[PDB]
């Protein structure tokens, strides 16, 4: 049925520094339009499973 | 940069084994996955196996027990051989890459496919004829002329003008399947009428399934 | 070795937005999020659009967006531009270690114009005549509503033998073009003083007429 | 190697502030002096200040209390702003370098200037028309054709042929100031008459003050 | 914020030599020797010639020489070649920390030929006619002595309304070219069966005549 408890981050502003860690969960903003914490086109949740 | 390109014939009757290759242009073998994708006329896509490069595989159990893929890494080829075809596999055949490493997945650069018909009635060469303009065929400063291609079993014939010289006002009409079972089509170009007495044009029909390659000049009428 | 699910053609006006769906079982699209979309122009090779429910690869407009709810993904286009009339397929990574493709969906941008038919006529070629053949050729293009009917005629008469016709098909300017073929014996071509081609399209009837020499 | 190039518009009415820049091509900022030089129509030159690069200045007291020069060393710009113009400053404006280090002095590589008119009657787009040749317009093996441009307030319009294709027999006549106050001019080319039926030509008017850019084909007469 | 001093046009025959003067106060040219010369071709950008009363920068002919006596400098050209017809300016480093330019001097090489006028005529363009306009265009070039006068004519009549004329101006081959414009209503262009352009130049009168279609 699928083990959906193992997630990974697929969007970030900039690549990590070595051994750096980032557990935030802010709505990513692809396009120029601001997101205001809601999903939509060019406003994506940053974690997939 | 990297592009694909199909190969191989198709016209064989029913119940045999066909072959195809997808020689790689830009050069990227040995790193990705490479798969073959069918598509019948007017219907949705499909899928068949792939082959890593070092190891290998095959897939789509519905087509299993019929298909074999092989890879020649030296000259960068995929062979695909289906066996005992059934004239229900009369389709276009793309050879898209695949993608790993950077997850992505799905697919990627494709390869223009190859119409592969499966039936009797072996290939026929087309007959070419010119379509000259006239005083009625001009529209003042503009005028149109063309070329008729007739009676060929290939089906996927192609047409150029003056070795691909002109891209303005050129139109190729879709082929009509005549009651005889042979196809025939037409190509046309419209251009400023003034250049009619000074300039020359040749329409160049290429028929890959046969070996027909005919280039015919068009001329004003007497 | 089965298939997915998708609706047939959809509709929409320019500048608006539209959303096309792609529904599958919860063992391919529910239990995965490796879905990707593909756009294919008529008679072309499909083009890669976005991997992972959403992630336009560097090179695609930002009017496209992907999303999922549960074993059902969807693609949204914004500000419908009248060059996106194409077919759209979705794919995923079904279990059993295999991929699967949708069923396709023809996008209709709800074109504005009612372009009238550009018609032309072509008489037999000389080599064809000497080849013991004749074939009148009627060509049409640049008419928007692809619902024309063509009527072959002797010098003016309705004639119903040797007429072949294609169904209209879309151009690159989103317009339509078609052709009609009238096969005749050379004695038939030297037989009539004229011939005519009639194109009926939205009431409007345009006609061409030719004559041997 | 190093070249200069002006910028900036000019057509504003009287009593305002204009601007200009002289972006440097070959790349030599931060080492020399850079100054701006006026020239009215048909009269002698003049001079305005300069700006070292690190420090700065301004000069020509006759024009003092009106002019300000600035420099952006990053993207290599000189701004020059005169204020409250008077329609007596209707001139071409060069931006020549200067020279130090090796004494020399005087000036050096200049920059093609920029006609800057000062008055009312805001810009107007030109109307383009073709001038076809004829049997009377040919001289046996040679023949001439042209293009008329009419009724524009820009004044400094420019004209090319087939994207600058031809440089033989091309002549652009000086503009005439019509009683209306609008200018209109003509361009012409003479060429071996034989190529008249086979070849094509387009005259390309560029009007920088408006944004008019019109390219029109010339054709033989019917 | 004043000015220097220079003579107007000078004259000279080829192969000879000529000297052009530049006189200023003894607080700019007397009290300095930073003078430099500049050559400008008609409708071009001036060209740097020699810094410090004399010192042709690598790239200039050696037919030029500069010199000074006292608050008066001068430039000498040798073997006048008939491509040096231009304007010549001198500059210096006046006190008060500023520069100054001369007044310019038109060099005349005393041309040899008496080139006759090449004339051409152009009738209205069709788009202009449909645009409710007409403009006959008379062009002249390749005549040396720039003293032509143009006379506009109805089918042969002297006509004096709607005539505009430029003054001759120098070509690159040192010859001259001019134009004349005759504005007319379309009824005027359809009105006369012909029109004519007369160019008088050194007694010689050349005429062109056209006709609507
Ligand atoms: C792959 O998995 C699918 C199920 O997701 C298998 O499909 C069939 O399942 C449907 C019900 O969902 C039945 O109605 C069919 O009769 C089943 N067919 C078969 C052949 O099992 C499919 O078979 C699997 N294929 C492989 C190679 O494992
Ligand atoms: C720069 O010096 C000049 C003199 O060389 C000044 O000019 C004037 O001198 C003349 C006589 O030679 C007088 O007739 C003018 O009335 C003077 N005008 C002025 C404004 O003084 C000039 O003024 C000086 N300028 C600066 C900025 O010092």
């Amino acid at each position: 049925g699928g083990n959906y408890n193992y997630l990974y981050r697929l969007f970030r502003k900039s690549n990590l520094k070595p051994f750096e860690r980032d557990i935030s969960t802010e709505i990513y903003q692809a396009g120029s339009t601001p997101c205001n914490g809601v999903e939509g086109f060019n406003c994506y949740f940053p974690l997939q499973s | 940069q990297v592009q694909l390109q199909e190969s191989g014939p198709g016209l064989v009757k029913p119940s045999e084994t066909l072959s195809l290759t997808c020689t790689v242009s830009g050069g990227s073998i040995s790193s990705y996955y490479w798969s073959w994708i069918r598509q019948p006329p007017g219907k949705g896509l499909e899928w068949i196996g792939y082959i890593y490069y070092s190891g290998s595989t095959n897939y789509n159990p519905s087509l299993k027990s019929r298909v074999t893929i092989s890879v020649d890494t030296s000259k960068k080829q995929f062979s695909l051989k289906l066996s005992s075809v059934t004239a229900a596999d009369t389709a276009v055949y793309y050879c898209a890459r695949l993608e790993r490493d950077w997850p992505l997945d799905a697919f990627d650069i494709w390869g223009q496919g190859t119409m592969v018909t499966v039936s009797s009635a072996s290939t026929k060469g087309p007959s070419v004829f010119p379509l000259a303009p006239s005083s009625k065929s001009t529209s003042g400063g503009t005028a149109a002329l063309g070329c008729l291609v007739k009676d060929y079993f290939p089906e996927p014939v192609t047409v150029s003008w003056n070795s691909g010289a002109l891209t303005s006002g050129v139109h190729t009409f879709p082929a009509v399947l005549q009651s005889s079972g042979l196809y025939s089509l037409s190509s046309v170009v419209t251009v400023p009428s003034s250049s009619l007495g000074t300039q020359t044009y040749i329409c160049n029909v290429n028929h890959k399934p046969s070996n027909t390659k005919v280039d015919k000049k068009v001329e004003p009428k007497s | 070795q089965s298939a997915l699910t998708q609706p047939a053609s959809v509709s929409g006006s320019p500048g608006q937005s539209i959303t096309i769906s792609c529904t599958g079982t919860s063992s391919d699209v529910g239990g995965y999020n490796y879905v990707s979309w593909y756009q294919q122009h008529p008679g072309k090779a499909p083009k890669f659009m976005i991997y992972d429910v959403s992630k336009r690869p560097s090179g695609v407009s930002n009017r496209f967006s992907g999303s999922k709810s549960g074993n059902t993904a969807s693609l949204t286009i914004s500000g419908l531009q009248a060059e996106d009339e194409a077919d759209y397929y979705c794919s995923s990574y079904t279990s059993n270690n295999t991929f699967a493709f949708g069923g396709g969906t023809k996008l209709t941008v709800l074109g504005q114009p009612k372009a009238a038919p550009s018609v032309t006529l072509f008489p037999p070629s000389s080599e064809e005549l000497q080849a013991n053949k004749a074939t009148l050729v009627c060509l049409i293009s640049d008419f928007y509503p692809g619902a024309v009917t063509v009527a072959w005629k002797a010098d003016s008469s309705p004639v119903k033998a040797g007429v072949e016709t294609t169904t209209p098909s879309k151009q690159s300017n989103n317009k339509y073009a078609a052709s009609s073929y009238l096969s005749l014996t050379p004695e038939q071509w030297k037989s009539h003083r004229s011939y005519s081609c009639q194109v009926t399209h939205e009431g409007s009837t345009v006609e061409k007429t030719v004559a041997p020499t």
